[PDB]
RNA sequence: AAGCUCGUAUCAGUUUUAUGAAUGUAAGAAUGAAGAGCUUUUAGUGGGCCAUUUUUGGUAAGC
RNA sequence: GGAAUACUGCCAGCUGGGACUGAGGACUGCGACGUAAGUCAAGGAUGCUGGCAUAAUGGUUAUAUGCCGCCCGUCUUGAAACACGGACCAAGGAGUCUAACGUCUAUGCGAGUGUUUGGGUGUAAAACCCAUACGCGUAAUGAAAGUGAACGUAGGUUGGGGCCUCGCAAGAGGUGCACAAUCGACCGAUCCUGAGGAUGGAUUUGAGUAAGAGCAUAGCUGUUGGGACCCGAAAG
RNA sequence: GAAAUUGUUGAAAGGGAAGGGCAUUUGAUCAGACA
């Protein structure tokens, strides 16, 4: 389906101050409460934070590379939902399905024409 | 259903003569401004044929621009600013020259740089960064019918009849220059010309009145 | 304090009655001190004389 | 100032919507006031008495207008006759209504005076007393 | 939805100011004036020498 | 924050004119603004350091 | 004497080069040109063309390079600074429950309201029914004894959302809800009038009557008491 | 069968600090579309 072209304004991860440093503190982001934190009073040269101006455009918002918007599915009766919407939402075969289910799903999706994110997971041979 | 064509075209009719009003008008205006300058140089060469001087009507219009930041500002002038809605560096609006005007010029004189515009000025910022206050909403000029919804109260239905209510300081000044958003200029193409900006005019600086420079400065500034 | 209010409504009423009693374009308003309008001065016996800082 | 009532119920929520519709669109100032006066809050609309909308058709001029009430009608046991007229409002005490119905007249809904006066025609809005109470 | 300047495309510019036409037309900008001969008096010239 | 009015002519760290012994009033002066008033109640807050301009005292000089 | 030109200002004068941008998505509008049909640079980019079709985009990542970049937490104060905590990792680890009273909101019923002390019943600590009372409210005032709220269409005047009649509209008038101010009628205790305490006279009191507004449950929450946000004290 | 912490193997860097941000080269590695 027609759509503009992706712009994501922040491709990076915004990390939490000191995540590098230390090992107990976690990579993922908490806002500095500390009053004399210079990463609260946003200094030159210190990291960047997650504020909303950073939100990404509408009209391209949760869209794959693609133009799709990806959609968990269990089983068949949940694919068969997307029948009417093929070119707005592609199938993501959840990750707790069986490789004996899958194969089953895949071939469905094929003959609808609703497009699968995720072949050749358990697809050994 | 009817009407397809039919309101249309009488729609059309009308357009055609409003449009043909303006016309005259534009062109009354036009020959008004070129005998009124060639009256003013008439005089001038008869004045030193008589052996006489001639002093020019004095200027009735200023256009004052902001030069300074909102910040470091006492607020004595600070209220000033925005009572001319200098809200902003490099915001510019007209003033209407009284004696209640020129002494609040006297008082923000050190954070703008005002003068006397020309006609080539104020129709190149009215046509370029002209934006009118329509119950809010900084609304683009571009169309005739959008100055004429609101101002054909006023006598004003066109683009230039605005243009004359401005320089030929009418009896619906008041009207016509609220109704224009405070026009927001970018920084002068050439430069300030000057090294430091706050001197007063007359001693290598910006600030301050320039009486006729401002037509130089507010165009690079357009 | 207020001396010039009465006095000045006064001779808003006596503007009043000559607004209704002629064709009229009544203008009660004060008006500011306006910008100096345009005249020819003339210099036969009064010369355009010389001065500096001689001293 | 609101745009959606504080009430989870989904009947006061259709009659919100019902009133959105007609305060925007047939432009009376009848109808403003309505959908003003459903986004209040329970202590900000006391119950009008059943003795307040008699005083109200004892009102000289005002024999066979349509009384609105935006709160709850109660019944009373201070009068002893009633009126012939229609009473509209949003709920009704079980006293009210019989004491309403017994008189002759009929007791409707907000919606049922939607389409009886539309532009709000006929109509006489009657608040509770707010002060009184603290 | 975007805001086309005049002085710069001259569509535009004809779409406000019917008049535009017609002051290109005549050039009415480029606009010659006949002369006099009204020579400044023998004060006028004294006092600016 | 909540309710009830008017969404207005309710006004403004501003200028003018007039009234007065850099401050005082009024305006059918200017310019600016649609966030106005009245109840009800609910958090936090109750230090100062630096500099400029007036002004009174000071002295080797600072002050 | 007759010219040129500089400087200054205007042109809705013309003509090149360069950069960044293309948002919107059938049609409406304002325009321009055209003899008209039609076209257009006029309500935001289309047309043509080429290479690749994978690691060539791009991402993640280790490093190099240019430029930037105090060590966090606490506690002080007007500041900075000291000072205090911090060898590293995992797991645990601090505004919770309840009683009482209160505001706001939601809900049920409404001059009433609350079943769950109990009893009946039950598929059994669930659910579903209920007699008699009780609680708070529907009446207050006074120290108590005691007395106890309509002269009027529940009152006159001043405003007042709405509604109604006229108005081609603006506007005028009638009606006036809630509510706000002021002058009154009744209840209560408070003195003259002398009928013993009568008819009438004037205020003071009240979180009064003046045609009720509350009761109950739930939620956010506040105050106070409990170990009461978590750890610590010179002990009797 | 996590992390702290350690060994081996492979890559890389290292002239009185290190880790961090913006941008890119280089090396490593990876995603679709071509169903």
């Amino acid at each position: 389906l027609p759509h503009p072209k992706i712009v994501k304004k922040h491709t990076k991860k915004f990390k939490r101050h000191h995540s590098d440093r230390y090992h107990r503190v976690a990579e993922n982001w908490r806002k500095q409460k500390g009053i004399d934190s210079v990463v609260r009073r946003r200094f030159r040269g210190n990291i960047s934070q997650p504020k909303i101006g950073y939100g990404s455009n509408k009209k391209t918002k949760f869209l794959s590379p693609s133009g799709h918007k990806t959609f968990l599915v269990a089983n068949v009766k949940d694919l068969e939902t997307l029948t009417m919407h093929t070119k707005t939402y592609a199938a993501e075969i959840a990750h707790n399905i069986s490789a004996k289910n899958r194969v089953v799903i895949l071939a469905r999706a094929k003959a609808l024409g609703i497009k699968v994110t995720n072949p050749k997971g358990r697809l050994a041979l | 259903a009817e009407q397809v064509a039919a309101e249309r075209a009488a729609r059309k009719a009308a357009n055609k003569e409003k449009r043909a009003i303006i016309l005259e008008r534009n062109a009354a205006y036009q020959k008004e401004y070129e005998t009124a300058e060639r009256n003013i140089i008439q005089a001038k060469r008869d004045a030193k044929a008589a052996g006489s001087y001639y002093v020019e009507a004095q200027h009735k219009l200023v256009f004052v621009v902001r030069i300074k930041g909102i910040n470091k500002i006492p607020p004595k002038p600070r209220k000033v600013l925005q009572l001319l809605r200098l809200t902003r560096i490099n915001s510019g609006t007209f003033v209407k020259v009284t004696k209640a005007t020129l002494e609040l010029l006297k008082l923000i004189e050190p954070y703008v740089a005002y003068g006397y515009p020309s006609y080539s000025t104020i129709r190149q910022l009215v046509y370029k960064r002209g934006f009118g206050k329509i119950n809010k909403q900084r609304v683009p000029l571009s169309d005739n019918a959008i100055i004429e919804a609101n101002l054909g109260k006023y006598g004003i239905l066109s683009i230039d009849d605005l243009i004359h209510e401005i320089i030929t300081v009418g009896p619906h000044f008041k009207q016509a220059n609220n109704f224009l958003w405070p026009f927001k200029l970018s920084n002068p193409s050439g430069g300030w010309g000057v090294p430091r900006k706050f001197k007063h005019f007359i001693q290598g600086g910006s600030f301050g009145n320039r009486e006729e420079f401002i037509n130089k400065l507010v165009k690079s500034m357009n | 304090c207020r001396q010039e209010f009465l006095e000045r409504v006064k001779a808003n009423a006596a503007k009043r009655a000559e607004a209704k009693a002629q064709g009229v374009a009544v203008q009660l308003k004060r008006q500011p001190a306006q910008p100096r309008e345009s005249r020819i001065v003339s210099t036969e016996g009064n010369v355009p004389q010389t001065l500096a800082p001689v001293p | 100032h609101r745009t959606a009532p504080k009430s989870d119920n989904v009947y006061l929520k259709l009659l919100v919507k019902l009133y959105t519709f007609l305060a925007r669109r047939t432009d009376a100032p009848f109808n403003k006031v309505v959908l003003k006066a459903l986004f209040l809050s329970k202590i900000n609309r006391p119950p009008v008495s059943v003795s307040r909308i008699a005083r109200a058709l004892k009102q000289e001029g005002a024999a066979n207008k349509t009384v609105v009430v935006v709160g709850t009608v109660t019944d009373d046991a201070r009068i002893f006759e009633f009126p012939k007229t229609t009473v509209a409002a949003l709920r009704f005490t079980a006293g009210a209504r019989a004491k309403i119905v017994k008189a002759g007249g009929e007791c409707i809904t907000l919606d049922q005076l939607a389409v009886r006066a539309p532009k709000g025609q006929n109509t006489l809005i009657l608040r509770g007393p707010r002060n009184s109470r603290e | 939805v975007l805001k086309k300047n005049p002085l710069k495309n001259k569509q535009v510019l004809l779409r406000l100011n019917p008049y535009a036409k017609v002051f290109a037309a005549e050039k009415l900008g480029s606009k010659k004036a006949e002369k006099t001969g009204t020579k400044p008096a023998a004060v006028f010239t004294e006092t600016l020498k």
